[PDB]
């Protein structure tokens, strides 16, 4: 009985798998997005400092 | 020797043939020995966890 009861709660917990995938999705998305934001911020800063330097 | 008196042989043969082959064999057949109680504490067809 209890072993089946154990199997009940276990499968009940199965939903963790999906949300973790979701977590990586939203994470990696903002990563590439913010990485793009700092790529563009760095590159324009580079040209800006280059001219003011020379 | 009375044992040799062949006049009264069937009255000895018949009831023996009755009680040795029919009655006693039955009174045995009623005596049965059940197999011992063997509570199996290992029998669980649980399919693989569903997955």
């Amino acid at each position: 009985i209890d072993t089946e009861k154990s199997q009940q709660a276990l499968v009940q917990k199965r939903h963790y798998l999906f949300d973790v995938q979701r977590n990586n999705i939203a994470m990696a998305l903002e990563v590439t997005y913010r990485e793009r934001l700092y790529r563009v911020y760095k590159e324009v800063k580079n040209r800006l400092d280059y001219h003011i330097s020379v | 020797m009375p044992q040799l008196n062949t006049t009264v042989w069937p009255t000895m043969i018949t009831p023996m043939l009755l009680t040795l082959f029919l009655i006693t064999q039955l009174k045995m057949l009623n005596t049965n020995y059940h197999l011992p109680p063997s509570p199996k504490p290992m029998k669980m067809k649980n399919y693989n966890k569903p997955w």
